[PDB]
């Protein structure tokens, strides 16, 4: 009755294509490069 | 699971060496750097903390284990420090005019102190051994001390005239005072701004590590002038930038954590 | 081994669930030689949908399928061809200058990148595209194309024009499948290729905006004024034209098949049953004919080769065999757990054992023996046996018939494998040995107790046969007591040969079958004729 | 220490460690401003010290630490002495506050910080609670379901959340241990920490000066214990209270014991 | 004479100590000093070299075995130091602002580096051990680094906008960079006026001898911030003139050469 | 090392040193500017790197060091790599130049400086030559006799000296071994060194891209040898030359062997 453990370990490659299924089924979302960076404390010219 | 008892231990010599507890202590511990604001200023970036964490991730330290806690100045840090992590690293800038200040900071954090309070206006205090010092923290401490004789009269000072006292600290943020051991002193302190505590020095703290980023090693942990030692967790670098210093810390973190060991207490 | 194949089907049943998931989220013979040349000329389309207001904002710039119909030369004949190009899996960007009505906004516009895939259905009036109804293999080698985006100006009634420019991707051919074009009265079978996209140097940009150095191809002007993009190559295709006595090769493939509907497949099996030999069958009944070796010699069709094992499994786990197995396991579990409120139906034996729980009785000892023997069929595909393991012979017959039988098809082999597994050797006997005393049993209500050395019957000790068959290993009755005694009488037999026949050893079995022993040939022929379907 | 200890019942009861613990320990009282006000004296501390000096406690061992109010004291209490006594005035309107104070000081807490905005936390066992300190804490919580959505509240509308504390300086919060909560706390004015309750702190001694014994340390309403170092006086003055404390200080220190875990100045340990 | 191989050596403990190879090694070897221009400037003599040679002649070193090789400044010396002699001495002035450069000089000459080239336009480089550093020589080196992740993307930097890179040097004539070992770095460098080389620190060079002339010992050869060692051929002096320094060197040239040892490679 | 080594002929030993270094090799090509000129591409270095990757060499192991001309390369050739390949074009008017370059890089030299003015030098064996490098080296030599006078020349009139180098950058001069010579060299623009030839440099490999084998590495005219690491090619384009080198680099590398004496960057050792 250890055949479950043995077959699970053996057939663990199927999880990869199961993840593939769940991925191609689920939605997608990608992000962009963002900046925190240095930002200058820039005001306006002295106007009249 | 006994607590508060010191029991004889026993072992052997034909027992073999176990495996490397590194790559697990990293995952099950925490690390805290203490850098000065000049570092962030020179760097001129806002993603450098996440960058260093992603680097550390290649050394074994996970994301939510490393922390960077800023301090504006050596003295501001010295004002009531609270180092509460499982591994502390401190990057100390060198300054000739701050030598004793950053020696007292080292003597405070590197070592472990057992502190009781002090009520100047009521009692006249004395030191018993070479470890019972008086540490005073606050915004501006101005301490003066009069030693007394057998009959509680002053010695070259007047118990009444506060100005006759012997000023040992002038507007300092952290003072560690060792005085003659075996006589009763009477103190004048600006208690509105500074709190003083009678603290007995216990064995060292193995959880923190000071790193003098600049000049020669000057830190005199031991108040006594004869020894003037240097321990394993008192390091030194030479610097012209800060990215290089942080890269060095990162690349040789395992050496640092080998030089350090978690706290007994 | 030949029962290991059934055990493996049952084990790998878990793939049927994900196969059905994929299918859901998606939704004599001869050979003819394509590897013919083709040139695919196609193009994209666009779908632009503007919003109201003052005219500064768009709500969609998306792709759209695009047909095309042209003519070209191949092997000296002008052939009229027809393409249909579409895309899938694109990145939808958006630009936004503000919430005011006068600020440039593209709420959504599509761009195809390396994570996208384009499909180009193709068709022509040649002979291959009417002969490709039964395919054995398909694969194509085509050159690549570089498709670049052209200048596109947004018609702002006021101010300066935004100019969409740049952008380019490379299509290389990767993947060929079949498809269909649906006309008004008939249907056309077509061949759709899949090109993968590889981004290239020219970076798309939107002038007079904060968008630049953005690679990909959008839907604004993908063709850059080009009437079409053209790839060229060869497509390799094998056919399964149902030809006949070796002349009159069809054209247009000239056939219908059994899709118009087993009544005659059973007759084919009952014609192929007895032609099977015995020595070679026993040589084949010892081989672990796992999924590959069982499904290799089938010259399948392009869809059956992809789903044959799963196809038979999704029906194999619907049958009396699988349901009885699950019932047995549930009975064992509930017996091991329910003891406090223990199911007290019956126990012919020392203590309660799910193998020895008679039920559904719609002689007493005969009934008990048959009921206990209806679970040794489960022992067979539970690996607690010792001998030729009758399901193994059944599977050998199956693998020896489905390599000859002309009538084998994707919809057809499923539930044939199961009807075989269920109706091959319906009545079958087993034995257990204990201290040189054999207790037999059969699902036909017959029991025989007998000694090994000197075959002479004995009262059948029930409540001991059960205590033994429960835990001790079991053996099969290929050489059952009747024939065994006939043999020991007429063809005088030795101690080792008799022990090996009790253990049902293929060596001694095939040695008798080569010594031409009719008292074993008749029994094996009976087993074959029972493996009839 | 994981090793064992061994002993024997034939050994002798050694001499009294009292009259030496008094010399090598320190004592620290926490009195309210009301007491000094009623007394209207300036040398009462030196008086009490000279009185302790008869009971054995030497001159520079006794300390007095004023606290304006129970809540101001509960805001980050830093007990750093080898023996602590607290004199606590009863008030029905402050019952839960002076019970939370008791649960905080009498016990030994192991605290980690809590980041509300980026993460969400849950309690595991009946000893893992959320304690918040500051000038004005206001805590709202929404428990979530298996699929990360609210339960009778909306993840966005902070008003939908369930208010457990309003205008409190110290709050000890125990929620259903095993669900994920989303919090709303005045982080600018109150810091909150996930603290596990270890064994008790034998170094402090609470003395309720007025009303009956009501403190329910253990949050579960099934123990309602009365520990040894949880005392009660009835008062009409403060001089009688202090004289009583001085005359029965030996019993108090017999009811207390120096800490076992480690040295620390605050009311809890920190482990990040 | 099996070169290119390494074989087990053997000996004993009964053999007696042989004669003093001094007074022969001086004759069959050569000594090169490296002094700063300030020395000859202060001196203002044309025959000081012949003087020191006639003085060495008393210690045993013959006339044409001694060589003097000037250098205007520590940085101009750090720019491609080519030490080709049998015993090298290097007199080094102290300047708290030049500490890092005069420590990099030490880490470069005291040790023996195995240096492979580098091409930044093509490849992205990573370090393998803690002694595989990047040394940059030239007139003005401005070095910037961008570490990469597993999937060839920057960390707090972009692989196009060189301004977002992390700066470790700024117009330095000699630089020695150590970074996190296990991560690929993209580099920006002034290739026109600087050459960078990826070098592995092998065992030390026992052929040179640095003599600091002024301040306290600061040179941290080992890049790791745990050792901070003081090697045997790392000398210090306190100075007010230069003739006294040269006389000291000449009088104690035997201890110097005993601290040094003819090279292996 | 002086000690001996042992062996056998039956064994199959398999026991050998294993260690690490820079990553198991390095390689450096030395190609003429003409090649990149003809190619007119700015990605061919990366192309060749990814090609070599098929032969096993990782990304950061192959390097290219462009050299404008044979003479410019001969002027201070600084080779610091674990394998060096030198593509070299044929020019019948440069035979001596591209044989001196070969005799310099293929062989290992031990060089001492020379002071022409203060001293008069001589050669001892058939391997002690005089190599001069610079921008324009015009050398002149006067042999001398037992009585320190000249022979067909005058110690004062430099015009009487015998000329051996005219407008050469690299010169390798061999003169009669066993007599004192007086030299006149353009010391402002060239440096001359008394060098001794040692065992060969197995780390470099010359590849004559063009005409037949001409390189007489050995100054003596009797040998005229040809080593394993002295290759020839016939060329009409450069892409084919580089593809050939890459397809057959494993034979080049089987012909080259890492150094034995020591590490060094130049083409000769300095020993004063
Ligand atoms: C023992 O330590 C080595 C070195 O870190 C490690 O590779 C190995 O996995 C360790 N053993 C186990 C059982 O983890
Ligand atoms: C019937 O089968 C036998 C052998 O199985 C074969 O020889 C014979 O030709 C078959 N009969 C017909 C009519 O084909
Ligand atoms: C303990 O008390 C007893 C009784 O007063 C006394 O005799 C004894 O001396 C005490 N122990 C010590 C160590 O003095
Ligand atoms: C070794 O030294 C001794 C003592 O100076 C001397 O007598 C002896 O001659 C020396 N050995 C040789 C070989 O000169
Ligand atoms: C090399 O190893 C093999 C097996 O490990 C051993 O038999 C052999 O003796 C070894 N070589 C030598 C020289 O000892
Ligand atoms: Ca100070
Ligand atoms: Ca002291
Ligand atoms: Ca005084
Ligand atoms: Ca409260
Ligand atoms: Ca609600
Ligand atoms: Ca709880
Ligand atoms: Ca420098
Ligand atoms: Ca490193
Ligand atoms: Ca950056
Ligand atoms: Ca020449
Ligand atoms: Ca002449
Ligand atoms: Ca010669």
């Amino acid at each position: 009755a250890s055949l479950i453990y043995r077959q699970l370990l053996t057939n663990s490659y199927t999880v990869d294509l199961s993840d593939e299924i769940q991925e191609i089924g689920s939605t997608k979302t990608q992000n962009v490069t963002i900046n925190l960076g240095p930002f200058a404390q820039t005001g306006y010219a002295p106007v009249n | 699971q006994n607590y508060g008892i010191n029991l004889p231990i026993t072992g052997s010599m034909d027992t073999a060496y176990a495996n490397s507890t590194q790559e697990e202590t990293f995952l099950t511990s925490t690390l805290c750097l203490y850098y000065p604001t000049e570092a962030a200023t020179e760097i001129n970036d806002n993603s450098w903390k996440d960058t260093l964490s992603q680097l550390f991730l290649t050394k074994g330290w996970p994301t939510g284990s490393v922390y960077f806690k800023e301090y504006t100045d050596i003295a501001s840090f010295s004002v009531d420090p609270q180092l509460y992590c499982d591994y502390n690293v401190v990057l100390m800038k060198y300054d000739a005019t701050l030598q004793l200040d950053m020696s007292e900071l080292a003597d405070l954090i590197l070592n472990e102190w057992l502190c009781n309070p002090m009520d100047i206006t009521l009692y006249y205090y004395q030191q018993t051994d070479e470890a019972n010092k008086w540490i005073s923290m606050g915004s501006s401490c101005t301490i003066k001390v009069c030693p007394l004789n057998t009959q509680t009269l002053g010695i070259g000072c007047l118990t009444t005239d506060t100005a006759t006292f012997e000023e040992v600290a002038t507007a300092e943020k952290l003072v560690i005072t060792d005085v003659v051991d075996g006589v009763n002193h009477k103190l004048d302190v600006t208690t509105a701004t500074c709190t003083i505590r009678n603290c007995k020095k216990l064995g060292p703290r193995e959880n923190v590590a000071v790193i003098q980023v600049g000049g020669s090693d000057v830190l005199d942990i031991t108040a006594d002038p004869t020894t003037a030692p240097q321990t394993e967790r008192m390091m030194r670098i030479n610097w012209k930038k800060w990215w290089q210093v942080f890269y060095t810390v990162v690349d040789y973190v395992n050496q640092i954590i080998q030089a350090m060991s978690k706290r007994s207490r | 081994m030949a029962s290991l194949i059934y055990r493996q089907l049952l084990t790998n049943s878990y793939t049927v669930d994900l196969s059905d998931e994929i299918q859901e989220i998606g939704s004599l013979w001869k050979e003819m030689q394509y590897n013919r040349d083709i040139t695919i000329r196609f193009k994209f389309a666009s779908s632009i949908v503007k919003s109201g207001g003052l005219g500064y904002k768009w709500s969609e710039i998306s792709f759209k399928p695009a047909n095309y119909q042209y003519t070209y030369t191949r092997d000296g004949e002008e052939v009229t061809a027809h393409t249909t190009c579409s895309v899938n899996g694109m990145n939808d960007f958006n630009f936004n200058g503000g919430s005011l009505p006068t600020d440039f906004v593209i709420s959504r516009y599509e761009v195809i990148k390396e994570n996208s895939y384009v499909y180009v259905d193709y068709w022509d009036d040649s002979q291959a595209f009417r002969n490709m109804v039964y395919v054995r293999s398909l694969a194509a080698n085509l050159n690549s194309v570089i498709c670049t985006g052209g200048d596109y100006s947004f018609a702002l009634p006021v101010g300066q024009w935004p100019v969409m420019t740049g952008g380019a991707v490379s299509l290389h051919s990767a993947g060929v499948t079949l498809s269909t074009q649906f006309t008004d009265f008939v249907s056309l079978n077509s061949l759709r290729f899949r090109f993968r996209l590889t981004v290239e140097e020219p970076s798309f940009s939107i002038t007079r905006t904060r968008v630049s150095r953005l690679y990909g191809l959008p839907a604004a002007n993908p063709n850059n004024g080009k009437e079409y993009y053209e790839v060229a190559g060869r497509f390799s295709l094998i056919s399964l034209v149902p030809s006949n006595d070796d002349y009159q090769t069809p054209i247009t493939n000239s056939v219908t098949v059994r899709q118009d509907l087993l009544g005659e497949l059973r007759e084919e099996f009952n014609a192929l049953s007895q032609e099977i030999a015995m020595s070679q069958l026993i040589d084949l009944a010892l081989l672990p004919l796992d999924m590959f070796s069982m499904f290799s010699g089938i010259k399948s069709t392009i869809d059956a080769a992809k789903s044959m094992a799963t196809s038979v499994m999704k029906k194999f786990k619907k049958s009396g065999l699988a349901n009885s197995v699950s019932t047995l396991t549930d009975s064992l579990s509930d017996a091991a757990s329910s003891i406090s409120r223990g199911a007290s139906i019956r126990s012919v034996g020392s203590s309660a054992s799910a193998w020895t729980d008679v039920s559904t009785q719609i002689s007493s000892i005969s009934t008990q023996t048959s009921t206990i023997s209806r679970r040794l069929r489960l022992k067979e595909m539970a690996t607690q046996t010792e001998g030729m393991n009758f399901d193994d012979i059944s599977a050998a017959v199956l693998k020896t018939k489905i390599d000859r039988s002309t009538q084998i098809s994707p919809n057809t082999l499923p539930d044939i494998v199961t009807e075989a597994s269920e109706k091959f050797i319906p009545n079958r006997a087993y034995r257990v040995i204990n201290n040189d005393e054999v207790f037999e049993a059969g699902t036909d209500g017959r029991f025989f107790a007998y000694r090994v050395e000197t075959f002479d019957e004995i009262p059948f000790d029930v409540q001991k046969f059960a205590d033994l068959v429960t835990d001790s290993p079991v053996i099969s009755a290929i050489i059952d007591f009747k024939t065994l005694k006939n043999l020991n009488d007429n063809y005088g037999i030795s101690r080792q040969q008799a022990f090996n026949l009790l253990r049902s050893d293929p060596r001694v079995l095939r040695e008798f079958i080569n010594q031409d022993n009719p008292i074993i040939r008749n029994r094996i022929e009976q087993l074959i004729m029972q493996c009839r379907l």
